[PDB]
RNA sequence: UCGCCUCCUAAAAGGUAACGGAGGCGCCCAAAGGUUCCCUCAGAAUGGUUGGAAAUCAUUCGCAGAGUGUAAAGGCACAA
RNA sequence: UGGUGGCGAUAGCGAAGAGGUCACACCCGUUCCCAUACCGAACACGGAAGUUAAGCUCUUCAGCGCCGAUGGUAGUCGGGGGUUUCCCCCUGUGAGAGUAGGACGCCGCCAA
RNA sequence: UCUGUUCUCAGUUCGGAUCGCAGUCUGCAACUCGACUGCGUGAAGCUGGAAUCGCUAGUAAUCGCGGAUCAGCAUGCCGCG
């Protein structure tokens, strides 16, 4: 059953991005490589 | 191994070579007598001269699959020729005569 | 070819009852036969042991 | 190599001046010999694979592949996932080593092998034999092997026509 | 009593018949055929009644050789409902026949025999007809 | 008579698939590789007329390489298209492989092309 | 029955009604996306095991009968 | 003769016959590049004993498949009638395998 | 029953029934329908639910041995240790 997830980046805090994902295919905390505009690079993502 | 198929390995040969089709304990005494093993004998410690030897003697004999295919030719004959015990056989009943009705319960 | 998953295999020989020498490649070295074609009745030409099975009981009966 | 020469040098020439043929080199030859489990097991004992990898892998000196059940059938009780059977294919000097330890050993290994009848091709000249037991040579652990079950064995020819392929197996040694 | 054991669709527009028919202008299996002249509607229980006049007058013959099969389903809505809600259920099947259709063929049969058996026969169905022979 | 798939058939098929994506125009041609196994053949093609600027090939009469078809007759052949190209100057080009993947001969050919400065 | 998608009615552009004729949706996918590279299915015939019309294989025919996450229509094997 | 493009298969699918000294391709061996969940079957690497049967190119056929007009009809824009769930006549337009036939190839550029 | 070797807990060297081959005896004749032997084949059966039977100074249980009808045929019956 897909869960809305926002993404907070890694050393800024800024989250700037949501995304759709299913708890059961995926129980860990994802982990994407996303720009962030207020870091101007991708960096990497966390889920929140 | 001796007729294709395994054998015992920590029996005595003069019980070991009963295991394989169509040969017995008396016969596998009266060969192995003549054999000389001393009806004692591991199949772990042997010679192969002798185990040749064993393996033509029993190769002479009727061991294999040419007595089943025998008695089954043997009864086929029986089956075309009818004649009342191959219906015997082909019924399932008794055949050498007995009280049909008691028992009979070995067969069927 | 990918090293490490095949199982190696050494050049084999072959050792007959009757003596003969044959080579192949196989993860032993050296292997018995018990039985080989030169020394089977059937491979040889005509067989030898069920011709004399062969035989029928033509109604023999007259001794 | 040994079965190269011996197969070039002594069946080459003969038939194909016997047949005369128009070039030497459409001569027919064996290609490859491809090994089937078909082991349907698997829904009753899934874990039956690496039993016989381990004596495949002693039959030839490359693992073998698991195949793939294109679909799945309900009265088999095979859902689509958990796959059956096993392949391999043998082309090169191993096909005939494999077939070096077919002849020697292994039909008269076969305790109750007699002649094939002639029509057991596929129709155009490619052969399958089935055998029954897993009794090619005895270091195959037989003694505590725990299946007694079969192996399909398809060698593949490029011969057209039948009559090619049975004369070039009656010069390779099927006895017939 | 004939019948489409499948059909896609089991209800389907009326359609509109003009012009003459596609195929089956001329009499080819048989040796005496019979035509339509005017187009309508033709049921099971009208094929059903001429091909019992005609087998049960000749009572010989090589066969029948019935020529059209219904495949039109005509619908109804039960009697005495407010007009609307919905189609009605399908009660029957339909043959569309347009002019110049051969309907029934005949082989075997001699001249007047035959044309008594048409005639009879041609009488249990509401459209204009015409009597053919084959070319 | 078992059926052998031809090489040729299979590599129009790839060469048609790696084609459907890029095709030398004029002053952007395609250099274009055959790797036939005596000889290696490169052109440059422009689309649009069905010309050839220049090509070149292992089979020539001069400066010659024994091995004729080894990689360094690849490079060989690489620095000749290249003078070729040095006398008419583009000095840009679209590769183009046969669909012949880009480990071999094809890529000696390629880095000759680089070595000499020829802009892929 | 009330919103959204697909076909016909829809009269060879588009649009077009009815308590007209058929279905479906209120999702799923961390790969069932993106790129680079490599092929080809469905079905049928024949040989061989517990192998059985039909597990798995090998060969022949096979322009699309099969696929394309799911309803349908339009497209696709120079792959979609 | 090879490489390489365009033209709707008038280019195809087949039935026959030749060719290889140059090329193309069969073949040979996996020593390292590489690779097949199995492999030198393919992908690669580097050679050239012999081999045109296949791939390839030429000569032939209407077998299959493909392309395909003139009048002929069906349909119909626009008029006008009739016993009008549909017919008939006009100045126009005009269908589709079916037949006339065409066809088992036409044009480029580099290396012989 | 008493002394030696083996088997070492198994459908086994248990158990012996069905089945094929070859025989011996009796009898005019062993298929319907006799007994016995040499082979080979080796089945079910791993001490048995509801219930149920016999047994008090050689008694139960086992082990054999005779005999009777009868050319031949016992696990039946009678008797003995």
């Amino acid at each position: 059953m897909r869960v809305n997830i926002t993404l907070a980046c890694t050393e800024c805090g800024e989250r700037n991005y949501i995304s759709k994902k299913n708890k059961r295919n995926n129980p860990d905390r994802v982990e994407f490589k996303k720009y962030c505009p207020r870091d101007k690079k991708s960096t990497l993502h966390r889920e929140t | 191994r001796i007729a294709g198929v395994d054998i015992p390995r920590d029996k005595r040969v003069v019980i070991s070579l009963t295991y394989i089709f169509g040969i017995g304990r008396t016969t596998a005494q009266q060969v192995l007598k003549e054999a000389g093993v001393s009806e004692d004998t591991r199949v772990r410690d042997l010679t192969e001269e002798e185990l040749g030897k064993i393996r033509d003697i029993i190769d002479k004999l009727k061991v294999e699959g040419d007595l089943r295919r025998e008695v089954s030719l043997n009864i086929k004959r029986l089956i075309e020729i009818g004649s009342y015990r191959g219906i015997r056989h082909r019924r399932g009943l008794p055949v050498r005569g007995q009280n049909s009705k008691n028992n009979a319960r070995t067969r069927k | 070819m990918k090293a490490g998953i095949h199982p190696n295999f050494k050049k084999a020989t072959v050792k007959c009852a009757c003596g003969n020498e044959f080579e192949t490649g196989s993860v032993k070295e050296e292997v018995r036969v018990e039985i080989c074609s030169e020394c089977h009745p059937f491979y040889t030409g005509r067989q030898k042991f069920a011709s004399a099975d062969g035989r029928v009981d033509r109604f023999n009966k007259k001794y | 190599n040994r079965l190269k020469e011996k197969y070039n040098k002594e069946i080459a020439p003969a038939l194909m001046t016997k047949f005369n043929y128009d070039s030497v080199m459409q001569v027919p030859k064996i290609e490859k010999i491809v090994i089937n489990m078909g082991v349907g097991d698997a829904v009753q004992n899934a874990k039956a694979i690496d039993s016989a990898v381990e004596e495949l892998t002693f039959i030839a000196g490359q693992k073998p592949v698991v195949t793939r059940a294109k679909k799945s059938i309900a009265g088999f009780r095979l859902r689509e996932g958990m796959p059956i059977g096993a392949k391999v294919t043998l082309r090169g000097e191993r096909m005939y080593d494999f077939l070096d330890k077919l002849i020697s050993v292994s039909l008269p290994r076969v305790r109750d092998f007699r002649g094939v009848s002639k029509k057991s091709f596929d129709g155009r000249g490619n052969y399958t034999l089935g055998i029954k037991e897993q009794l090619i040579f005895p270091e195959i652990d037989y003694d505590k092997v725990t299946k007694v079950r079969g192996m399909d064995i398809v060698i593949v020819t490029t011969a057209n026509t039948d009559e090619e392929a049975r004369e070039l197996l009656t010069q390779v040694g099927m006895p017939f | 009593m004939l019948l489409p054991k499948r059909v896609k669709y089991r209800r389907e527009h009326r359609g509109k018949m003009r012009g003459r028919a596609k195929g089956g202008t001329e009499v080819h299996f048989g040796e005496f055929g019979i035509q339509a002249l005017e187009a309508s509607w033709i049921t099971n229980r009208q094929i059903e009644a001429a091909r019992i006049a005609m087998t049960r007058y000749m009572k010989r013959g090589g066969k029948v050789w019935i020529k059209i099969f219904p495949s039109k389903p005509y619908t109804a809505k039960p009697l005495e409902v407010r007009m609307g809600s919905g189609k009605g259920a399908p009660e029957g099947w339909v043959a569309v026949v347009k002019p110049g259709k051969v309907l029934f063929e005949i082989s075997g049969v001699s001249e007047e025999v035959a044309r008594e058996a048409l005639r009879l026969a041609s009488h249990k169905l509401p459209i204009k007809t015409k009597f053919v022979k084959r070319e | 008579m078992i059926t052998k798939t031809s090489k040729n058939a299979a590599r129009l098929k790839r060469h048609a698939r790696v084609r459907a994506k890029l095709s030398g125009t004029a002053e952007r041609p395609r250099l274009n590789v055959f790797r036939s196994n005596k000889h290696i053949y490169a052109q440059i093609i422009d689309d649009v007329n069905g010309v050839t600027l220049a090509s070149a090939s292992t089979l020539d009469k001069d400066l010659n390489v024994e091995s004729t078809g080894d990689t360094s007759a690849a490079t060989k052949v690489g620095e000749l298209v290249a003078k070729r190209a040095a006398e008419k100057g583009i000095s840009d080009v679209v590769f183009d492989r046969g669909g012949y993947l880009y480990h071999g001969r094809v890529k000696a050919l390629a880095d000759a092309a680089r070595e000499a400065g020829l802009k892929f």
